[PDB]
């Protein structure tokens, strides 16, 4: 199954994305008062100093893990694949 | 000092044809020898050599013939290596024959 | 920072790699290529870093920055 | 079938090249006028000695040595990872006999080049993949077939690729852009701590005067260039692209200035070895006089004033770069007299 | 100071720019990809070969592009509009010059491909011009630079 | 310092920025299908290959859907005719650089149309070709998205 | 003091003119490399001997650069108005001067290239009319001289 031709392009592909998915979690994870750009809030958080505002970029990375995780999981049925031809 | 053109050089390059059937065979083997058309302002036909290029013709068709026909049974090759098999012999026109 | 600490720093890396690497090297059938490889590289390289840092001296225009993250930066440094 | 093959078809090079010949009127040996290498004729004549032993006939196979005004060949050696930028060099032809041949400087100045203009950290990661890919591969590609030729032109120039990724990297770590943004390696270097206590500003901030500018006057808002490439504090400013529209294209004018006097100094090499000094007299000297004359003076102007003028001289400051412009006007203007020294005039 | 009716002319510029820019690069494409391919057909082993003035008709809406978004940086209708001005003039003649630039490609470009299948040998002989007209197209480039500035 | 009819500069660049490309779309729409429906009739076998590229026409129709939704979406009378025309600069700007696109499009999709009438090679190179001038489109649809942004 | 908007006129003045010299040696370029394409057959051993006008266009662009760039840096915001409508007079003249030269050139480089190959005798007596045409040509840059500013 998988369209082996078209599952070796998704291997790649796929990788790739679990990469840079891991990556962009990463940086997220710093979240080192640098991407204040990307909040999306109105005199909400701006007030009593720094609060409730690392959690967000906590929680993308942990959704870009996720997605690392579905990905890792298409490649794992990939190399699965791998082993049947 | 940037590297520049290697040193070649011309030649006068005396030889017996009988030989020549061994040296042309080892300056290809070679591969560092250019020679050029010393008859250029001379036919194809009159070069007396070009009868055994109708022989190898003949010969080529043949063997393109039988590779199609081996492309037709679908039976893959062998292709062990043997890449420097050159001789320069005679009787092998026989054996493709 | 430092005006030239690691100005200095940086060049002797290149000066090092410019003039001892290349005797070290072993004299190859490629010798000259990769001397002069290594040679061009680390001028190049040179070259482009001292600009860049010999752009930022004396900063003159004045930069700018919103309300929010003059609070923010107040609230984190 | 494949051996017969290659037996055939090396017979049918072999009197194809017999056919290249000089058959005398009645002696029975051929007269060749051919070339040959200088450097390795004793492998020549060993072979020579190979097809003499093949048919022992004591054909001495005399090599005479001549030169006339034949054009000889040209060639010069590569090998596996240079081959490739040979043919980008032979893509437009070849030079003359006994040139230069600047190929490993356009190995080094190709990567370094397309990376300056390709600054890019994570997408040179990826090409030097592709390449390390490669690679390691490169035997397993050799055996399989190229049924896309754009993947057979990629190879073709395998290391090329491997060499324009790395220095990819290095431009994308000295630009300070790997994915469109700049890493806080070290701190901020600006530091505004007073930007509103001591700022000589109220609060009036979040409802309007929403962004502000500072002043170098006052100091604690320069913690010091950068230590290393861009600074990232412009990353969340918006004049980082009047910044660089002043220090980009002084830059890339200073590196074409640079090379372009490097091409033309390797001409005075050319007719050193050709002793052509009538080239050079009536040449080579005017010419790097008219260059120098031309470019010296710009690139001390923007290396002085890189670092001569500080934030305490900007309303009467010389421009970024226009006052190199106004030395063509033939007749200086006595309003805003912004010199680098006495006398520069 | 800045009165009403200020950077109208900027915003025209930019869109000026960027407009004739595509307008050059869409003739230069047109012409160029008619060229190839037809001549193409004749010669299947010069095709890549024969893609040189694609990636140069794109240096058009590059040159565009650039002018455009750095009008849009400087594009206020707070200006004392002794930058508007500049900005209209320079992002339609940028334009228009990549017009032209891009016009001279495509024609340039199509008879060069339509004298490969008989002689596949002055590559560099066709593409000195192309690289010529580049050369203007840069020229444009830089005036509206120097209008930048100011 | 604001008169009223406030928003219709903005109004005008949204229907503009739908009309042009709208008309180059129409063009490439018009042209491509002909060339693939006489190689329909001369060579059946690519009837389902040729495809991409005629629907390349309604990528340019979704680029003036978007542009011209991204107006309806900014759309206010408490603007000092500024950021209205600088809308209506924006429309106009999408809708001649689309419309010069679609038209080189449609050019040398039916060039290469014409060129593949006999050799299979070239489809893939026109077809990057095509992609080429998508690409340069959406230079001028960035441009455009940025004069939205405001 | 000075009329509101004096800066308006010489940068129009100079746009323009970079405009019209973009046209002329877009022409330049048009007419010249499609004749020595189509040339390229016959003589083969002269391909590169002909190719003059490639770098002759050239010449009018560096007039069309000279001129745009003495006008701006003979620029002043609140300008007298005195020299600022005289620079888009000078700007309109020279760059339409230029895309006058950029035309003959053409079209007389075209007609003498089509007669070189066959007898390359006259060549130089063909450069005897092409450079001429850019001496008339560099009469423009001499009048955007003299009044470049009074």
């Amino acid at each position: 199954c998988c369209g082996p031709k078209l599952a070796a392009c998704g291997i790649v592909l796929s990788a790739w994305g679990v990469i840079m998915l891991i990556m962009l979690g990463i940086f997220f994870n710093v979240h080192s008062a640098v991407l204040i750009e990307d909040v999306p809030f109105t005199e909400k958080d701006f007030e009593n100093g720094p609060q409730n505002i690392y959690n967000l970029y906590e929680q993308v990375s942990y959704n870009c893990f996720i997605a690392a995780g579905l990905y890792l999981l298409l490649g794992g049925f990939s190399f699965c694949q791998v082993r049947l031809n | 000092e940037l590297f520049r053109s290697e040193e070649m050089t011309l030649a006068q390059l005396f030889l017996q044809s009988e030989a020549a059937y061994c040296c042309v065979s080892e300056l290809g083997e070679l591969g560092k020898v250019q020679f050029r058309d010393l008859n250029p302002d001379v036919n194809v036909f009159q070069r007396k050599f070009v009868n055994e290029v109708r022989r190898c013709e003949e010969m080529d068709r043949k063997l393109r013939f039988v590779e199609k026909e081996i492309r037709k049974a679908n039976i893959p090759i062998m292709d062990t290596g043997e890449n420097p098999e050159v001789p320069f012999p005679r009787d092998m026109i026989d054996l493709e024959a | 920072h430092s005006f030239a600490l690691p100005v200095i720093i940086f060049t002797t890396f290149w000066g090092l790699i410019g003039i001892a690497g290349p005797w070290f090297v072993p004299k190859g059938p490629n010798r000259g290529v990769i001397i002069t490889m290594l040679v061009a590289t680390a001028v190049c390289c040179y070259l482009f870093w001292l600009i860049a840092i010999l752009a930022q001296l004396n900063p003159l225009f004045g930069p700018q920055l919103k309300n929010e993250t003059i609070w923010y930066v107040r609230f984190l440094w | 079938i494949r051996v017969w093959f290659i037996k055939v078809r090396k017979m049918k090079a072999i009197y194809h090249t017999l056919n290249l010949c000089n058959i005398d009127v009645t002696q029975k040996c051929l007269i060749a006028e051919v070339w040959c290498p200088v450097t390795d004729l004793d492998s020549i004549q060993f072979a020579l000695r190979r097809g003499t032993e093949h048919s022992g006939s004591t054909v001495p196979s005399i090599l005479n040595r001549m030169q006339t005004n034949q054009t000889p060949p040209t060639y010069n050696k590569t090998n596996k990872f240079t081959h490739g930028f040979q043919n980008i060099v032979d893509a437009y032809g070849i030079g003359t006999y006994r040139e230069i041949n600047p190929a490993p400087y356009t190995v080094i100045t190709f990567p370094f080049l397309f990376a300056v203009m390709f600054g890019d950290f994570g997408h040179g990661i990826l090409m030097t993949l592709f390449a390390v890919w490669m690679v390691l591969r490169e035997s397993r590609i050799l055996s399989q077939k190229h049924e896309n030729e754009m993947f057979s032109m990629v190879f073709s120039g395998r290391y090329i690729i491997l060499l324009m990724g790395l220095f990819s990297i290095y431009t994308g770590l000295i630009y300070n852009d790997c994915f469109s943004k700049s890493l806080n390696i070290f701190g901020s270097s600006w530091s505004v701590r007073p930007m509103f206590t001591q700022g000589n500003w109220t609060e009036e901030t979040l409802l309007g005067s929403s962004v502000l500018q500072l002043n170098p006057a006052i100091p604690g808002v320069f913690g010091g260039p950068y230590p290393f490439g861009i600074d990232p504090i412009w990353n969340i400013a918006t004049n980082k692209l009047t910044f660089l529209n002043s220090f980009k294209m002084k830059m890339s004018v200073i590196l074409g200035i640079i090379h372009m006097l490097f091409g033309v100094s390797l001409s005075l090499f050319n007719h050193i070895y050709f002793k052509k000094p009538l080239n050079i007299y009536f040449g080579f000297i005017p010419e790097i006089i008219f260059m120098s004359s031309l470019f010296g003076y710009l690139v001390i102007l923007i290396f002085y004033k890189w670092t001569a003028y500080d934030a305490h001289s900007s309303r009467n400051a010389p421009s970024l770069l226009i006052h190199f412009i106004n030395m063509f006007l033939f007749s200086y203007p006595e309003s805003g007299n912004a010199m680098l020294y006495s006398g520069q005039k | 100071n800045n009165p009403e009716y200020s950077s109208f002319f900027g915003v025209m510029g930019a869109s000026s720019a960027m407009v004739f820019s595509a307008m050059g690069a869409a003739y230069g494409t047109a012409k160029s990809g008619t060229g190839i391919a037809a001549m193409s057909v004749m010669r299947p082993e010069l095709i890549m070969k024969s893609i040189i003035p694609v990636v140069m008709a794109g240096i058009i809406a590059i040159y565009g592009l650039v002018v455009a978004v750095l009008i849009a940086n400087s594009l206020t209708d707070g200006i004392t509009l002794y930058r508007s001005f500049l900005q209209l003039g320079a992002g339609l003649s940028v334009g228009l010059s990549g017009l032209a630039a891009g016009f001279a490609i495509g024609i340039v470009g199509d008879a060069g491909v339509r004298g490969t299948a008989q002689q596949p040998r002055l590559f560099v002989g066709m593409i000195l011009i192309l690289i010529f007209a580049e050369v203007l197209g840069l020229y444009g480039l830089i005036v509206a630079l120097i209008l930048s500035t100011k």
